[PDB]
């Protein structure tokens, strides 16, 4: 369950990363479908230390997002 | 505030410098709201008073060599009769308990008649000790002081017999005997991975 | 300037005046977990709580077993020494223990309040003399007063000296005791054995003839 | 009112980018109920990409 | 200062020049807060009167012959004498007498504020009516307080090696010096 769980969240947290990198650019079509090779290649080795970046941004708050997201008329 | 509750730390704003067993200590933020806060000043203080006279009576009996705390209940909840000073009541286990229930209930509706009082002296102070004003501050500093004290010692009491089952004094003279050899930790039983 | 390799680009958040003014910087950051500054000043923080632990440790473990290996000084391995003095002493292993959980976990707790404010423990009449040396020295991990007694901390000349041969006899001296550890596990052997053998034959005595550390060969 | 090519906030509850933040193409001087002018970059379920508004729909964010 | 406490040093600033026991002496600057400061004065005296009746006492039982400091608690942790006189009374009582007594007395002392000098009563025969050999008075006092802390510490120390009376290692370094000394002892220096 350890390990499991540890490259669990180490590849969600790296397509998280790879998705904030594409989210930040003037083509986020164009990236969803032709991929940065090299971004994704550096993110992934980067990647071993998600643990302790998600929670250093949780001690920061900065992990979720605020109050803004769309909601439903009657909520 | 009778001090920093925590040095370094801060103190929390619905907390009032102004009142005994303060320090700053509510990290936690549970009587923020006004009457719950007056409502907990007023219970701790009675809570502490009990386990003060509680200790007190225990202690007494350890003492004076009638067993612990603990004995006390044995010889009526099973065989046996009364003893208290060495001197035996004449008297129905039920009909103490039907008395003591019915005083208790009187003393504590009589209580709760009032609205929050914690300081009615007149009565409740003849010899007038409360007609200071100051002296009386102090009073009550040390009072929820040696308040929360008796609690604490009321769990020591009461959680050394769950794990040793003996009195207090006499895991007291354990540990005299050996600090080393008589604890929770030589008990293993506070702490199972020993 | 000295980087920890040449050629390759410095991280940002590494070239940056605190950074760079911490001590010791190369722009050793591949995975880039330091671009917080709360967390670089807290990772600093720990680099140096490790160095100096493990210089003790390692300390602790050669000079004595260095010794052994000289006439007097008979003490037993490192790793069985743990056994030997439960069995010399007189206290029970997990009372001592909890004894220094204590001991040790009150002063991490001032560490502890002193990081989250530097001018946390110097509370006035919190203790009752502390406060006035309890304060730090404005470098967080650099206290004063009992911290540096000899006065060392006054000279700013070999300040930066102090400071450099510090972290690195620290990072050293955890290299050491991995070293140890790892070759207790492979070879078995006291290091100060495990040298002498690879000095009666460097060309055989090594991890690459273990058949430990490399097993597919 | 606000800017073109000012960036607002939408708040018609039941617009598609309700809650969400769009872009001022201009506003209307003339008397129209809904001189706002917005832009988007995501579709609606219709597509569309740009709808009218009052002034008070949107908050200039 | 009573002198230079380090010839070629300096004073502390916040080390004024009038005090008794002053020598410029706080090179790891301690005492730099006011009433730390005047505390560790207050408690500097007591501890130096204190070690001074301590020595004496002792001294007094090791030339009179009733063992050393090391032998009085013998007879009571495993009956009482003094001056060759016994004690008719309980350990426990003793203990209990010398609880709450000193007990009052600490608290009537710390009663007051931070006062070092009472006097009146405290001075009967008036030696501080003078107010200036009172001051060599306060220099020679805390000297000496000093001394006999530094005393009591020999005391004990020789005692935790050795095991001996202080009188005995006396006689022992005065019937050889080169024979009888920690060094020869080994046990304040391993390596010997
Ligand atoms: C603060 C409340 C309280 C506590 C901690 C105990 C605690 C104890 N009672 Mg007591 N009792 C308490 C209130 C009461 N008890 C009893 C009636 C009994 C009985 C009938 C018995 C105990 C016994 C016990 C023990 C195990 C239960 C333990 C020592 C038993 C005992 O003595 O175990 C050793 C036992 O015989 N209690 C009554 C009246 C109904 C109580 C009223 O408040
Ligand atoms: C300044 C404090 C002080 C010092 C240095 C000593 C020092 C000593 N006491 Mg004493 N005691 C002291 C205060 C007290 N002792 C005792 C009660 C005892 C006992 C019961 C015993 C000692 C014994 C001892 C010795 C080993 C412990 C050692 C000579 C033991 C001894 O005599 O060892 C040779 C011994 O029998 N002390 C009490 C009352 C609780 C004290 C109160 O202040
Ligand atoms: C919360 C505290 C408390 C409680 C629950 C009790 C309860 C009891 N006490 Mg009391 N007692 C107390 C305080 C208390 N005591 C105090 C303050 C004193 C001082 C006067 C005493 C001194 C005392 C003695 C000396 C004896 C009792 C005894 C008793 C028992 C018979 C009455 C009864 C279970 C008797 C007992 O234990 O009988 C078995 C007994 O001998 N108590
Ligand atoms: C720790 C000991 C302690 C201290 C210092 C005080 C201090 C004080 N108590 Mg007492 N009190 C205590 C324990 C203590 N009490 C206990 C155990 C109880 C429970 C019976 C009470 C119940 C109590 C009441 C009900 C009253 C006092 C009153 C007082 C005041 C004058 C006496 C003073 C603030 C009187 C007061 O404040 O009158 C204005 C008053 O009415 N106390
Ligand atoms: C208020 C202070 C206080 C003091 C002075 C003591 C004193 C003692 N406790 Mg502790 N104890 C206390 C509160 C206290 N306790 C409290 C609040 C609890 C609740 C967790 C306990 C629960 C407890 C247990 C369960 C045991 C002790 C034991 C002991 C004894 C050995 C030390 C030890 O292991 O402690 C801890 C000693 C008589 C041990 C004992 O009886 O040793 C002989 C033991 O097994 N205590
Ligand atoms: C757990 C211990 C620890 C911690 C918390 C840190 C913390 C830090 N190291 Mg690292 N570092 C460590 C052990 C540690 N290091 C060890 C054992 C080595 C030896 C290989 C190094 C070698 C090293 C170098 C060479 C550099 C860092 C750097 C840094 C900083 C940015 C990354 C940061 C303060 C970089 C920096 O900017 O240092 C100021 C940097 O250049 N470290
Ligand atoms: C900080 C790391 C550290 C640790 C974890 C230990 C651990 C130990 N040391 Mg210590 N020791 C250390 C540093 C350390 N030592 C240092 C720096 C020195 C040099 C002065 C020594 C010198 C030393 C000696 C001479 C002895 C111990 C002993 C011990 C044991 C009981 C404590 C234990 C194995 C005792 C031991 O091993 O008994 C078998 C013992 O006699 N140590
Ligand atoms: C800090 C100093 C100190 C302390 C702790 C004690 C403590 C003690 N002295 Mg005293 N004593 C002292 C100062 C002190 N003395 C002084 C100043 C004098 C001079 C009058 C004496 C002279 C003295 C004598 C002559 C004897 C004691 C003895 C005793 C013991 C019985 C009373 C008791 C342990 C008696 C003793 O040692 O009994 C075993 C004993 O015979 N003392
Ligand atoms: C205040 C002055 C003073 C004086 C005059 C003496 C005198 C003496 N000390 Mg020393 N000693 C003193 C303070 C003093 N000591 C202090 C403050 C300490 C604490 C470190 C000690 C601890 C001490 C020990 C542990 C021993 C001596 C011993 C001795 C004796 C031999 C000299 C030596 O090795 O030292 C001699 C009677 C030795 C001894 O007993 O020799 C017979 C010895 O073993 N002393």
């Amino acid at each position: 369950t350890f390990g499991f769980l540890y490259v669990a969240g180490y590849i969600g947290y790296v397509g998280r990363q790879y998705l904030i990198a594409v989210k930040g650019e003037a083509k986020p079509t164009d990236k969803e479908i032709i991929i940065d090779v090299p971004l994704a290649t550096k993110l992934a080795w980067q990647g071993a230390g998600w643990p302790l970046a998600a929670v250093q941004e949780l001690q920061r708050g900065t992990l979720l997002e605020k109050e803004e997201n769309i909601t439903v008329s009657p909520r | 505030k009778a001090g920093n509750w925590l040095p370094g730390s801060d103190a929390p704003a619905w907390l009032p410098d102004d009142l005994p067993g303060n320090y700053g200590f509510d990290p936690l933020s549970l009587g923020k709201e006004p009457a719950s806060l007056k409502r907990f000043t007023e219970s701790e203080v009675i809570h502490g008073r009990w386990a003060m006279l509680g200790v007190a009576g225990s202690l007494a009996v350890e003492l004076l060599g009638y067993g612990n705390w603990y004995d006390a209940p044995l010889w009526a909840v099973n065989g046996g009769k009364a003893t208290w000073f060495g001197i035996e009541v004449p008297f129905d286990l039920n009909a103490l308990l039907a008395f003591e229930f019915v005083a208790m209930a009187a003393a504590e509706g009589q209580r709760g008649d009032a609205g929050g009082v914690v300081y009615p002296g007149g009565a409740f102070d003849p010899l007038g000790f409360a007609k200071d004003s100051s002296k009386s501050g102090e009073l009550k500093l040390k009072e929820i002081k040696n308040g929360r004290l008796a609690m604490v010692a009321f769990l020591g009491f009461v959680a050394q017999h769950a794990a040793t089952g003996k009195g207090p004094i006499a895991a007291l003279g354990e540990h005299l005997a050996n600090p080393w050899g008589a604890n929770f930790a030589t008990n293993g039983i506070s702490v199972p991975f020993f | 300037r000295q980087s920890w390799l040449p050629g390759s680009q410095i991280p940002a958040h590494l070239d940056t005046p605190a950074a760079q003014a911490l001590a010791g910087n190369f722009g050793f950051d591949p995975l880039g977990l330091g671009k917080d500054p709360v967390a670089l000043r807290w990772y600093q923080q720990a680099e140096l709580i490790h160095c100096r632990t493990a210089m003790a440790g390692v300390a602790g473990i050669l000079i004595p077993g260095l010794l052994t290996k000289a006439g007097a000084l008979n003490v037993p391995e490192w790793y069985d020494a743990g056994k030997v003095a439960i069995e010399n002493s007189f206290a029970p292993w997990g009372s001592l223990l909890a004894v220094q959980l204590f001991l040790c976990g009150f002063v991490e707790a001032k560490r502890w309040q002193d990081i989250r404010k530097p001018g946390s423990q110097g509370e006035p009449g919190s203790f009752l003399g502390f406060e006035a040396s309890l304060k730090g020295t404005s470098e967080l991990g650099y206290p004063g007063g009992p911290f540096d007694p000899l006065g060392l901390s006054k000279e700013a000349d070999k300040w930066a000296d102090w400071k450099l041969k510090e972290v690195k006899n620290g990072r050293l001296a955890m290299l050491a005791f991995l070293g140890f550890v790892a070759q207790k596990y492979a070879t078995g052997a006291g290091p100060v054995d495990n040298l002498a053998a690879h000095l009666k034959d460097p060309w055989h005595v090594n991890y690459a003839t273990n058949g430990v550390s490399l097993p597919f060969l | 009112g606000p800017k073109r090519g000012s960036l607002v906030k939408i708040l018609r509850p039941e617009s598609y980018w309700f809650n969400q933040v769009g872009k001022v193409v201009s506003v209307d001087q003339s008397g129209v109920r809904y001189p706002v002018v917005v832009r988007f970059e995501n579709q609606n379920y219709a597509g569309v990409t740009t709808n009218n508004y009052a002034l008070d729909e949107v908050v200039a964010a």
